[PDB]
RNA sequence: GAAACUGCGAAUGGCUCAUUAAAUCAGUUAUAGUUUGUUUGAUGGUACGUACUCGGAUAACCGUAGUAAUUCUAGAGCU
RNA sequence: UAGGAUAGGGGCCUACCAUGGUGGUGACGGGUGACGGAGAAUUAGGGUUCGAUUCCGGAGAGGGAGCCUGAGAAACGGCUAC
RNA sequence: GGCAUCGUUACUUUGAAGAAAUUAGAGUGCUCAAAGCAAGCCAUCGCUCUGGAUACAUUAGCAUGGGAUAACAUCAUAGGAU
RNA sequence: UCCGCCGGCACCUUAUGAGAAAUCAAAGUCUUUGGGUUCCGGGGGGAGUAUGGUCGCAAGGCUGAAACUUAAAGGAAUUGAC
RNA sequence: AGAAGUCCAUUGAACCUUAUCAUUUAGAGGAAGGAGAAGUCGUAACAAGGUUUCCGUAGGUGAACCUGCGGAAGGAUCAUUG
């Protein structure tokens, strides 16, 4: 009340952190970092609860202190560091370069990308204005800021950003006909192609997207993330990429029963 | 009869709000007088046996009900409490410690006893039922 | 003139003593000029605000106040004030148990610039701004006189 | 490596519901009306009018104590 | 209207000016054995009653008031006064 | 990709944003159950990318389509439209 | 004197209607429940009493409780008794 | 550089009178309801209740009540074209 809060109750944790209700009174509060602490997956919830590498809040530390975790091309030790979207969690030694992608149910998935594809990432772009001494800068959506950007780059764009030599390799503008993945709300994790953008003077830029399998859905100007030019994404999607409503999930379970086992 | 306009929600709500007061139970509960009763909105109470009395049962009955005049310790009010289970007036003595409860009709006289709304449940920390059935002895 | 107080009233950052000419200089309010801006949201700046001599720092068009937030339409309730009116916002509250509507209202104090002529019962459109007084949080953006919208 | 100086924390957590009836609060807004240790990214040319690195203290320590008394308190000598 | 103060808007405060502001669509005032919400009980439907308590927000450290340090407190397992 | 400038609402449809927990509800033989979000399998130096679904959530607010039923003023000094 | 129309005070017969029934052509068109609107009742007493407010010269009028007490009070019709 | 002290302004606890609001209670005396198997005095109402009954109002007397004026049938008359 008189200041900041350093505790996060388990029942107050974000939903995509599927945490057992009777597992404790507290959840790991995400540290300050590049991502918004509600759309992030802390490292504690990576070496635990997603991989069986660590078993407690004592071996996550025991393997972070060995400097074994390299997120976004940099060794990180803070166990509650907020890896939030498409961050390259590159585990050295064993080589587990993982892109944090959005499951069709709003979850977080560690898509195992190849090593040479793990040397870059992509970032969404916030406003672009003039800095001190009249030097334009980028100010992406994951805390990153890049000075001297190419003048074609504008707001809401996406940039393919290198890691070892941090410079913009190329970029995709925000326009209709581009692959887009939704990263917020109920439509999280659904890829599609923008059909038209509707503009309301004052607020609420609404984007209408067409799914590959024929479905259509709308969302805000936020929560969307351009992925690739035209209809070809620049990254490997985890699987499915379609909403897959409950009935067809039941059908998949049925055919899994009727095949494979089939007995 | 009734106001059936779609724009007449306030009239219906206000009319029902006014007319709830004719209800006996609603007026009993929402007038706040239940706090001025001896129990002051409590299920049981505790008291000191001031004296042992008998009241003649109302007509057409004919008997002597062994009550007890007691004084509550929480507010000092003096009330008469019935003593059931024949022979249980002997267990009660003077200036004794008793636990009193309501009689059953929620602030109304029960049976032929004139103006008695309480019954003795415990005496000296022992239930009248246990003493009556010889399960326990008065300390 | 517009100077009716014990201090000179001027538009901030508008130099009124430049020797070089004007009437052709962009951003009105340069080299000596009335400063005015479009509030956006599809609202037209009145001619009485561009070609005006009044000074009002709380005016949305020629002042330091920007319109953002909520836009509310209503009717003028009382205009007995100095550049401030009361707007009555009538609506219907849904009594759920009886599934019926009851008429409700709410007074909203708004600041009206000297470019808008108003009368009691006029139809006003106002927009939320930063607090300007204890109760004023809206600025009048459009005024339509009562008994209007004619022509067929 | 005890003690001590320095830095940081103790404004979180825990407990309770007395005050409070458009007030708190819920949904929804705005900061173009502001502050923000911290985390992440980026950015620091003008001092000139001994720089192969300047100065005085002080704690722990040691020894003179006061008071019935307390993480009550005063002097001295080092660093 | 112009200042002062504040991290900042604002009668928040000061000087001057005007007479306004709310109300049977219940202001103002009173009662609450009234913290608000998510929710609880009972429920054909509608509903009625409850919601101190583990999740969110607010308030308090016997009762009031003032304040230092600090990025953050009018803090009480901090100080000052009654 | 155009390009306008427009009676306002109620109503209704579709969408979005919407804390968890609780409720409804899919899967799952904790020996059953109330529960929990686990687990299951060849009999592996492992696999199922294992799962950790989905609704509702008044009213108020934002956006899309509909104009039947309703409420406002607009209706002949032409100060009308082209 | 005869016929017809509108408006009014009533009356007679009959439910296929309603109602606890007396009875009602409206007291009908009501579990097959919704044309609009005003007032007003919630078992019998205490009681149209106490007190406050207010009008009146007064007598009084309008508004109007509570504690407590009670298992019935009451409506229509039936058979006896008187 | 700087302590004690001092001056003005400001926030302002706390105490001391008056007034006022809210809550509980004592009180000589009056007086009202209710209950009680003890009663005294009459018979006001129910039959034409032995003066038909009842409303408003005014007066009167031991008590039910009586009487004056206007009204009603809830009357003991649905009726005299004689
Ligand atoms: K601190
Ligand atoms: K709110
Ligand atoms: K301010
Ligand atoms: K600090
Ligand atoms: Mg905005
Ligand atoms: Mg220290
Ligand atoms: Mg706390
Ligand atoms: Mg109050
Ligand atoms: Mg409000
Ligand atoms: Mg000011
Ligand atoms: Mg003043
Ligand atoms: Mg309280
Ligand atoms: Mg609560
Ligand atoms: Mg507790
Ligand atoms: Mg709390
Ligand atoms: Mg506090
Ligand atoms: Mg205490
Ligand atoms: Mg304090
Ligand atoms: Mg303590
Ligand atoms: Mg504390
Ligand atoms: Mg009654
Ligand atoms: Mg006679
Ligand atoms: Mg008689
Ligand atoms: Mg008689």
């Amino acid at each position: 009340a008189r200041g900041l809060k350093k505790h996060l109750k388990r029942l107050n944790a974000p939903s995509h952190w599927m945490l057992d209700k009777l597992g404790g009174a507290f959840a790991p509060k995400p540290s300050s970092g590049p991502h918004k602490a509600r759309e992030c997956l802390p490292l504690i919830l990576i070496l635990r609860n997603r991989l069986k590498y660590a078993l407690t809040y004592r071996e996550v530390q025991s393997i972070l202190m060995q400097r074994h975790i390299m997120v976004d091309g940099k060794v990180r030790t803070d166990k509650t560091y907020p890896a939030g979207f498409m961050d390259i969690i590159s585990i050295p030694k064993t080589g587990e370069n993982y892109r944090l992608l959005y499951d069709t149910k709003g979850r977080f998935r560690l898509h195992s990308v190849r090593d040479e594809d793990a040397k870059f990432k992509l970032c969404k772009v916030r406003s672009v204005q003039f800095g001190q001494k009249g030097i334009p800068y980028l100010n992406t959506y994951d805390g990153r800021t890049i000075r001297y950007p190419d003048p074609l780059i504008k707001a809401n764009d996406t940039i393919k950003l290198d890691l070892e030599t941090n410079k913009i390799v190329d970029f995709i503008k925000f326009d209709v006909g581009n692959v887009v993945m939704v990263t917020g709300g109920r439509n999280t994790g659904r890829v599609g192609v923008i059909k038209n953008r509707e503009k309301h003077k004052g607020t609420f830029e609404t984007i209408h997207v067409e799914d590959a399998q024929g479905h259509q859905f709308a969302t805000r100007l936020g929560n969307v993330f351009t992925i690739g030019k035209g209809t070809k994404p620049w990254v490997s999607l985890p699987k499915g990429k379609g909403i897959k409503l409950t009935i067809i999930e039941e059908q998949r379970k049925r055919d899994a029963a009727a095949q494979a086992a089939a007995k | 009869g009734k106001t059936r306009g779609m724009g007449a929600g306030r009239k219906l709500k206000t009319h029902r709000r006014n007319q709830r007061w004719a209800d006996k139970a609603y007026k009993k509960s929402h007038l706040g007088n239940e706090w001025k009763k001896p129990f002051a909105g409590s299920s049981h109470a505790k008291g000191i046996v001031l004296e042992k009395i008998g009241i003649e049962a109302k007509q057409p009955n004919s008997a002597i009900r062994k009550c007890a005049r007691v004084q509550l310790v929480k507010n000092g009010k003096k009330i008469a409490a019935f003593v059931p289970n024949d022979g249980c007036l002997n267990f009660i003595e003077e200036n004794d410690e008793v636990l009193i409860a309501g009689f059953g009709r929620k602030g109304h006289a029960v049976g032929d006893i004139p103006g008695v709304r309480f019954k003795v449940v415990k005496v000296s920390g022992v239930s009248l039922l246990a003493l009556f059935k010889e399960k326990k002895e008065k300390p | 003139a517009e100077q009716t107080e014990k201090a000179f009233l001027k538009q901030p950052k508008v130099f009124l003593c430049s020797k070089k000419t004007t009437k052709g200089n962009n951003k009105p309010g340069k080299e000596g000029n009335r400063f005015w801006k479009s509030v956006g949201l599809g609202f037209k700046t009145p001619k009485e605000a561009i070609e005006g001599t009044y000074i009002d720092k709380k005016c949305p068009f020629t002042g330091t106040v920007s319109i953002r937030g909520r836009i509310i339409a209503g009717t003028c309730h009382s205009a007995k004030m100095n550049r401030t009116i009361i707007v009555r916002r009538n609506y219907l509250h849904y009594v759920k148990k009886y599934q019926r509507y009851e008429k409700r209202h709410s007074n909203i104090p708004a600041h009206i610039s000297p470019c808008f002529r108003v009368r009691e019962g006029d139809h006003v459109i106002i927009g939320q701004c930063r607090p300007l007084s204890k109760t004023v949080r809206f600025n009048v953006l459009k005024v339509v006189p009562a008994g209007s919208k004619s022509g067929a």
